[PDB]
Parts: C-alpha cells; sequence; structure tokens
RNA sequence: UUAAUUUAUUAAUGCAAACACCUGCAUUAAAAAUUUCGGU
RNA sequence: CCGAGCCUGGUGAUAGCUGGUUGUCCAAGAUAGAAUCUUAGUUCAACUUUAAAUUUGCCCACAGAACCAAAUCCCCUU
RNA sequence: GCUAAACCUAGCCCCAAACCCACUCCACCUUACUACCAAACCUUAGCCAAACCAUUUACAUAAAGUAUAGGCGAUAGAAAUUGGGCGCAAUAGAUAUAGUACCGCAAGGGAAAGAUGAAAAAUACCAAGCAUAAUAUAGCAAGGACUAACCCCUAUACCUUCUGAUGAAUUAACUAGAAAUAACUUUGCAAGGAGAGCCAAAGCUAAGACCCCCGAAACCAGACGA
C-alpha cells in the first residue's frame, strides 16, 4: 500500500552539537568589527551565485557570464540551452501582459 | 566549545605572481601595483616610480592637451568673430525687411 | 556627526533651536533627531491620503495622543484620527498638520 | 528629447540650508567654504554621473541670515551675490570638469586611488564666457 | 562538475606542459607575441579622442580589425597582406534591401624576382600592392629583412626569410663562391638584419615544425648503463684511489 | 513563368586594372534566389 | 509510412486551436456601444468591485420639453 | 489466506578544491582485435518576434539597460572610468543493474528490476480479484425508517464546452505558477536615505506578492543508407 509498516529508525539527532553549535557566531561581521568586511564575503558557497540573487534567468545568466569557460561541454550546451529556453520564456506567455 | 577567531584582513598589499596563469588583468598591471601603493604606502609596496607618469605617456598628454584645450584668447577671438557676423546678419536682415 | 556649535539667540537664525534643559515633566517624551531636530514627518499614500507622524514616542503614548486630538480640536473640529504605534513606540494623525504639530512640539519644549 | 543627455545638470544648493549648516554646524564659518565642505559634512550631495554640472547656489529668502563665508559655486543669482555680499561673503565661480569635478567632491577615495593628482581643466566654449564675466562675480 | 584552468588558455597550457615545453625561449618569444600589422582594407582611423558627427561629443573611437581570409594556396607563394574577403553586402549598398553572402579576392601575378641573398631566383605569385611594398622596400632581400613574419602573414615568404637569416648568420663562402667582395659587400648592406647563429634554429618554422626541430634535437641514442656502471666504477676507483 | 524584383553564380560582351591568365564595374540573358494566386 | 529516405542536433521550434490544470472558511459581485485582412481573438467603451478623499441620493409634484400612442426626461415633498 | 505489500542503501546530485586518462607478453587502420615485398582548412544556416509577410533578430559592483541602431516597425547593444548541504532514496534523483539485452541493413534509439538477520557451519493485519460463503421480483443501489436484510415512500450515474453531448475497467504511484517595474501593507531611519552608484519639493532602504502543462505538421547543418 502506500504507508510504512513499522516505526522507522530512531530519529536519533542531536539539536545540541558542535557544527551547529556556533552557526551564525561572528556573523554580524560588518558593523560589530569596525567596517572591516561585509557579511557579502562571509559566505562559504559557489561562485556562480554568492550574493547576487536574481530570477531563474538571471540565475543562469550569470553561472554563464562567470564561470562559462570552466565547464565541461555538456554544461556549456545545457547552460546555452536553458538561457535560450528562459530569455523566450520570459517575454512571450504569461498571466500578465 | 569556542570558534576560530573571525576573518581578519590580508597581511599587507599581496603582489601576485607573474608566473600565475590564473590570474585576471584587473589586478595585475601598471596601475595595479600604484592601487597597491595607494593601499599599503611606501611601506609595503615599491619604488614611486610608478606614481609619475612616463615620459612618452607625457607626450601624450601633451598631444590630449593639444587636441582637447584650447586657450582663453583663440574663444575669445572666435566669440568675436561670431558676435561681428552675427550683428552684421541682423543689420542686414533688418535692411532687407525695411526695404 | 556631532551636536550643533552654540548659536546665541534661540531661534537660530534659520530657526532651528537646541531642546529646552531641563526636560519637561510631562508623562510623553519625544526624542530629536540624529541630525537633531524635533521629529515630526508627514506621510503620502494611496493618491490623496495625507497624514503625518511623530515618530519617536515614549512613555505614556495615549496621552500624547489625547493632547494631539485637543491642540488638534480647534483645528478643524473633528475628531482626531489618530493611530499610535505602541511597539514602534510612535503617533500618527491622519492629516498633515505638520507646521503646527512642530510649533506645539516647540512650545512643548521637550 | 534630442538633447536630454547633453543637458547640463547642476545641484542646486539651497543657501537656507547653507544658513542651517552654519548653525547646525556642519560646516563651520572659519575655513573656507568650498566643495570640500559642500560635501564633506553631508549637507548637500552632488551626483558625477548623468553629465552634471556641479554646485551652484539658490534663490530664495535671504531673511535672517547672519554670518561671515566665501562661497565657491559654479552658478548663482546677482541676488546670491548680493546675498553673500550683504554681510560680506566671497563669491567666486570656476568650472569643475567632468573627471576634475568627480575627483573633487568625494575627496577620499581620490587620496587613496594612486594616480598622482590631475590638475582642472578649464570650462568649454561655451562655458567659458560664463568665467569670462566678473559680473558673475566669477573666478 | 568543472575544469580548473580555463579553456581559453588549454592550448596555451600545453605550450607551457612537456617535450614541447623544452623548445627555445627565442620560439617561446617568436610564438608568444602577437603584434599586428597595418591591414589589407581597414583603413586606419586618425586619433584616440574625436568629435562626434551628429551628437558634437567627445568620444574616443577605435578602428575594427576586418580578418584576412586567406585561401591555402596563397601561402605556397610570397603573396601579400591581401587576399579575399568572405562576407556580405547589399544590393545598392543599402540597408533596407536583402543582402547576400559575398566575396572579395585579390587579383595575383606570377612575376619573379631575383635575390643577392639567396643569389638566385625564384618566381611565385605576387601582389602589385607586393610589388610596391617590395620596391618600397627597394629589394626582395631588403623586405625579407624589414617586415616581421607576423607581418608577413605567408609560409613561403616566411620560408625564405629564414633562408635569408640563416645565410646572413651563417656567412660561409658557398653564398658567394670565387666571389668573397661580392659576400662582403653584400655582407655590410645585410648588416641590418643580422641575428645570432642560435636564431636561426627556430627561425619561422611551424608550430608543428618546431615540435618536430624539438624531436630531431632532443632526440639520441641512449648512453649504455655499461658504459654507465662502468663510469660509475672508474668514479668509485678515483675515490677509493684517495682512500 | 512573359506575376514582381533582383542577380549572390555562371556565360558573354564592353570598360577599367596587368602585359594569353586574374580582379573590379555596368548591361544582357541562362539558370537560379526573395516575395505574391483577397472576402461575402 | 515516398508526394518527397532515415536519424541526431538545432528544438522547451511554432498557430490567437482543444482539453486539463490539485485542501477549507468569511466580504462583495451576470449582457450596453465602436474599431479590427476581424467576428474561434484583441484594442478604445461602459459597468463594477475595492483603497483613499469629499455630503445628499432612489421614490417624485408644479412648471416645462417642436413643427414637419403607451409615453419619456428635468423634476418641491414622502 | 494468496497474490501481495512495506523496509536502506546501493550510489547518483550539486558545489568546494585540484589540471587528469593512457606500456602483464601480444595483436590491432586488409573483412579493425591477423608476424612479412616496390591525402587539410573553403563566412553555419534557418526559423522565431513583426499578433499575416520581406529589411532586423541570440545560438565581481557601478555609469547602464543611458550614449548606438531600428519595413524609425520589434527590440538589440557599449566603451571611458571605478574597484559542505532547507538534495534524493528503486516509478525520484546520472537512463544507469550497462551504453548490456532487444530493436533496426547501419548512424542510432535505447529498457527492466533488490530488499533476511550480529551470525545461513542458526533454515503479528491491510491496494484490486477470489474463495473463506454464490442468488429472492423492482429498477443509479442510497436515504428517512424500521420487529425485520429487502419488499415501504422520495430519489434523470459524475467532471466539463455548451444556451439547455466527449472522456474515465479498476487500483497504486508520479504530473502540472517561479519574471517584482509600479502602487499598497508592514519594519528601520529622516531633509537625507542607504555598507562608492540611485533617488528625494517626505522621502529612501528590507521583505511580501503577477505570470502554467500537454499536444502540430515545418525548416537548416551534420551524418548514414542501392
Ligand atoms: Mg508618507
Ligand atoms: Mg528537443
Ligand atoms: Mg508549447
Ligand atoms: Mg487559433
Ligand atoms: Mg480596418
Ligand atoms: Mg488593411
Ligand atoms: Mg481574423
Ligand atoms: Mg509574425
Ligand atoms: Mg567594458
Ligand atoms: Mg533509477
Ligand atoms: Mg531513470
Ligand atoms: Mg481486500
Ligand atoms: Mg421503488
Ligand atoms: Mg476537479
Ligand atoms: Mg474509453
Ligand atoms: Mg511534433
Amino acid at each position: 500500500i502506500g504507508i510504512r509498516l513499522t516505526l522507522p529508525p530512531p530519529k536519533v539527532v542531536d539539536r545540541w552539537n558542535e557544527k551547529r553549535a556556533m552557526f551564525g557566531v561572528y556573523d554580524n561581521i560588518g558593523i560589530l568589527g569596525n567596517f572591516e568586511k561585509h557579511p557579502k564575503e562571509l559566505i562559504r558557497g559557489p561562485i556562480w551565485l554568492r550574493g547576487w540573487k536574481g530570477n531563474e534567468l538571471q540565475r543562469c545568466i550569470r553561472k554563464r557570464k562567470m564561470v562559462g569557460s570552466r565547464m565541461f561541454a555538456d554544461d556549456l550546451h545545457n547552460l546555452n540551452k536553458r538561457i535560450r529556453y528562459l530569455y523566450k520564456h520570459f517575454n512571450r506567455h504569461g498571466k500578465f501582459r | 566549545y569556542r570558534a576560530r577567531p573571525p576573518p581578519r584582513r590580508r597581511p599587507g598589499p599581496r603582489w601576485p605572481d607573474p608566473e600565475d596563469l590564473l590570474t585576471p588583468r584587473w589586478q595585475l598591471g601598471p596601475r595595479y601595483a600604484a592601487k597597491q601603493f595607494a593601499r599599503y604606502g611606501a611601506a609595503s609596496g615599491v619604488v614611486p616610480g610608478s606614481l609619475w607618469p612616463s615620459p612618452e605617456q607625457l607626450r601624450e598628454l601633451e598631444a590630449e592637451e593639444r587636441e582637447w584645450y584650447p586657450s582663453l584668447a583663440t574663444m575669445q577671438e572666435s566669440l568675436r568673430v561670431k558676435q561681428l557676423a552675427e550683428e552684421q546678419k541682423r543689420r542686414e536682415r533688418e535692411q532687407h525687411i525695411a526695404e | 556627526i556631532p551636536d550643533p556649535p552654540k548659536h546665541e539667540h534661540y531661534p537660530t537664525p534659520s530657526g532651528w533651536q537646541p531642546p529646552r534643559d531641563p526636560p519637561p515633566n510631562l508623562p510623553y517624551f519625544v526624542r530629536r533627531s540624529r541630525m537633531h531636530n524635533i521629529p515630526v514627518y508627514k506621510d503620502i499614500t494611496h493618491g490623496n491620503r495625507q497624514m503625518t507622524v511623530i515618530r519617536k514616542v515614549e512613555g505614556d503614548i495615549w496621552a500624547l495622543q489625547k493632547d494631539v486630538e485637543d491642540f488638534l480640536s480647534p483645528l478643524l473640529g473633528k475628531t482626531p484620527v489618530t493611530q499610535v504605534n505602541e511597539v514602534t513606540g510612535t503617533l500618527r494623525i491622519k492629516g498633515y498638520f505638520d507646521q503646527e504639530l512642530k510649533a506645539w512640539l516647540l512650545e512643548k519644549g521637550f | 528629447n534630442e538633447g536630454h543627455s547633453f543637458r547640463r545638470q547642476y545641484k542646486p544648493l539651497s543657501l537656507n540650508r547653507l544658513q542651517y549648516l552654519i548653525d547646525l554646524g556642519r560646516v563651520d564659518p572659519s575655513q573656507p567654504i568650498d566643495l570640500t565642505q559642500l560635501v564633506n559634512g553631508r549637507g548637500v550631495t552632488i551626483q558625477p554621473l548623468k553629465r552634471d554640472y556641479g554646485v551652484q547656489l539658490v534663490e530664495e529668502g535671504a531673511d535672517t541670515f547672519t554670518a561671515k563665508v566665501n562661497i565657491e559655486v559654479q552658478l548663482a543669482s546677482e541676488l546670491a551675490i548680493a546675498a553673500i555680499e550683504k554681510n560680506g561673503g566671497v563669491v567666486t565661480t570656476a568650472f569643475y570638469d567632468p573627471r576634475s569635478l568627480d575627483i573633487v567632491c568625494k575627496p577620499v577615495p581620490f587620496f587613496l586611488r594612486g594616480q598622482p593628482i590631475p590638475k582642472r581643466m578649464l570650462p568649454p566654449e561655451e562655458l567659458v564666457p560664463y568665467y569670462t564675466d566678473a559680473k558673475n562675480r566669477g573666478y | 562538475p568543472l575544469h580548473k584552468y580555463p579553456v581559453w588558455l588549454w592550448k596555451r597550457l600545453q605550450l607551457r606542459e612537456g617535450i614541447c615545453s623544452r623548445l627555445p625561449g627565442h620560439y617561446l618569444r617568436s610564438l608568444e607575441e602577437e603584434r599586428t600589422p597595418t591591414p589589407v582594407h581597414y583603413r586606419p582611423h586618425g586619433a584616440k579622442f574625436k568629435i562626434n558627427p551628429k551628437n558634437g561629443q567627445r568620444e574616443r573611437v577605435e578602428d575594427v580589425p576586418i580578418p584576412i581570409y586567406f585561401p591555402p594556396e596563397s601561402q605556397r607563394g610570397l603573396w601579400g597582406g591581401e587576399g579575399w574577403i568572405l562576407g556580405q553586402i547589399y544590393a545598392n549598398n543599402d540597408k533596407l534591401s536583402k543582402r547576400l553572402k559575398k566575396v572579395w579576392k585579390p587579383q595575383l601575378f606570377e612575376r619573379e624576382f631575383y635575390s643577392e641573398i639567396l643569389d638566385k631566383k625564384f618566381t611565385v605569385t605576387v601582389t602589385m600592392r607586393t610589388l610596391d611594398l617590395i620596391d618600397e622596400a627597394y629589394g626582395l632581400d631588403f623586405y625579407i629583412l624589414k617586415t616581421p613574419k607576423e607581418d608577413l602573414c605567408s609560409k613561403f615568404g616566411m620560408d625564405l626569410k629564414r633562408g635569408m637569416l640563416l645565410r646572413l648568420a651563417r656567412q660561409d663562402p658557398q653564398l658567394h663562391p670565387e666571389d668573397p667582395e661580392r659576400r662582403a659587400a653584400i655582407y655590410d648592406k645585410y648588416k641590418e638584419f643580422a641575428i645570432p647563429e642560435e636564431e636561426a634554429e627556430w627561425v619561422g618554422l611551424t608550430l608543428e615544425e618546431a615540435i618536430e626541430k624539438q624531436r630531431l634535437l632532443e632526440e639520441k641514442d641512449p648512453v649504455p648503463l655499461f658504459k654507465i656502471y662502468v663510469a660509475e666504477l672508474i668514479q668509485q676507483l678515483q675515490q677509493q684511489a684517495l682512500s
């Protein structure tokens, strides 16, 4: 059917462990540190999208203009494909016109 | 426990490796080490020869001025010529209208 | 930005003022601006919606509301259409009665 | 709009607000009143972009204005010149060229730019006769 | 996932990689610089900044380098820097019409020169513009001495320049046998484009030909380890002689 | 297709360029190429 | 499967064409004109409905509303 | 009761960093997996959008989406200068169990599934259909009722174009609203707002909210087929 059969694995999760303990510690970095470095650098994440959060089409546009010459050919053709798709997607057919 | 201490600044201005193939051209050129000097003084920088412009660049700037800056007397003479021409045109138009 | 240098007469040449010392013993309490003026502002919305507000109110703000209605009572006759922002610590009156309200706060001195 | 992009834009400085900053202490009168003074305390801001002109005095209501100053704006009214001189001001009008004005107005960054100090070029021919006449109390 | 270094220098990446990276540093420089020549059809604009025509605004403007459509056969001779142009055009040169793809091909002529530096007559196709270039250089040897190989834009002329450079840096009597006076007179005349004898190694060859010169240069019969161990034992005997 | 329009391309000329070959410009065709064959 | 082979990419091709488009509870809310290579669609047009600002509306009684029938409109009071 | 169900965990997901792959002996461009005689570059095209069609059209931050250009009809488009998890868990995610079986003359297209326990030298009930038990006059199978299952009385199968006829055997799983410009509301500041620019004659910053899914025949490049 569509249910489980027994009670599932017991969710051993310590909500108070170290790798979550400092979650945002030293993360008011800018005005609480005499303006040396903004929070706009403290994020450890991909350089395609580290803090210019536009739309989906914008997301891909930034991915291209940042790292396109660093992809295998499948990713380049893929990013080009969806970029063409989205450029057609924005201004063609929708609810508000 | 207690985390590693928060991010600090970089240890002064660092020149890049000119051998490094990854560096963008924006921070390894002529004015870039100038920006490095403007960051860390002469204290970390180099000899201030980058501060003054080049003699070839000096001749280029002179050419830029010669093709981009007249003298006030020349402008005054052009204004006087334009005013004289405007007065003559106005007098001719008034004479044509009167006749 | 520091506090202004002393212009000897009051009001100033353009009419700025220092807040009076000591502050009055009124439970309505007004702070001034970071750039040091009397905290009164307009409000524009919804095409014809003109209103105004005093922003940094503190204390028993309902007394300030009653006082604003009382000052407004001779001003337009109708009862004042006003709402406080108790968490935000503000008072707002429907309509722009702005310069006279600044005068009322100035005559209050604090 | 044909020449909207070639149209000059000059920031109008409310001289009543100059009196305010005089009273509020944003710009003290103990030293010269320059664009350095006009920007440095955030009383009225400039925008280098949009093909702008610079700082120029405003024209309304010099009643109750008691101070001594030395104003250096791009343009002003004859009434503004008389306004300065009524208490005995100093009024001068040079140009401030685009790169030059942009360097001048926010002096913090170009002080750490690293290039040597540029020098202000003379105004263009249209702006030349404006500065050439002392009736504007110019430079 | 993503590839670390950029493919925009991937070819350049291989230029620092291996056996080909053991090529001469002069060859590295000659394949490294990219100085542009004077155009065949892109007439140069005046200066850096100029007044706008319809706007009257001082704007800085550059000029477009039109790509030289070089057919392969023109590499087999000494053509000029000219060639064909593969582009398009309008019927009345009017942009409001349906344009069609078009070509601008050169008119060559099979001529001959007789170089004293080569001391031989070579007959090949050239351009009347190339004829004018040689005449302005006043001699084919001086022209070979004059223009850059990147400015040459031709394989055969580059090869001729390589040969002329090798002859000049060689100063062998076989250039002018039984006439050393004419040889000395030409060497004084051709003293301008003197190059080192080492510079004749990778002179003007293909990058593939550069790899060829490498494999012809870096290869050798490997040293015998009988001979190597014999030399090591001789070194040990010499050291123990002091013991 | 003799609807329209060209002519990217050939083939001719003629004119240029060089001293039979190549390139450019016009015209002409052949062949193409672009676009039309409405409603009650 | 020959009326123009098959396949991969381009290709999420394109037509204004059909259909289907996911749980609840309160407040309001249904038919007038004109354009359009257009009536299978869209745009000026009206109604709404909501948000704000400003005090009388619907039902009517006298007078009045044209020369070549029912009437209808403006229309004090209730 | 049987068929069945259910179970984690294989490994995939994106990123971070980092430059990687290629010699057991052998053989391997002829009919590839056999030890042996006299030749390469030559402008991508095209639709789409113009509500038809034609010129035109894509295959770090900031100025600035301003200067350039448009059957001046749709839009496209700068330099100067300045500086490890709010991913999955066999129908989902790489199709992945393998680019294999099979299909096709080839180029190609491209599937499916398993679940034990520390030990294998330890061999508890449910989707639907059925029997466990077949049926009782009559009619959208139900409701009000009842001593009482039905016989008693009312009772035009659902979703939807319509103005009042197409689909769905039945399960169980997948499967379809994300562009914030303006305005508003709610917060922080206030003649300045905001961590260079932008705007301001009460504004300026932060967030919030509007934008589907399926479905043509087309056409061009590049191969492959007698
Ligand atoms: Mg407001
Ligand atoms: Mg596809
Ligand atoms: Mg579709
Ligand atoms: Mg249709
Ligand atoms: Mg019409
Ligand atoms: Mg028509
Ligand atoms: Mg129609
Ligand atoms: Mg269309
Ligand atoms: Mg740029
Ligand atoms: Mg799977
Ligand atoms: Mg799969
Ligand atoms: Mg059952
Ligand atoms: Mg019945
Ligand atoms: Mg439904
Ligand atoms: Mg059926
Ligand atoms: Mg189809």
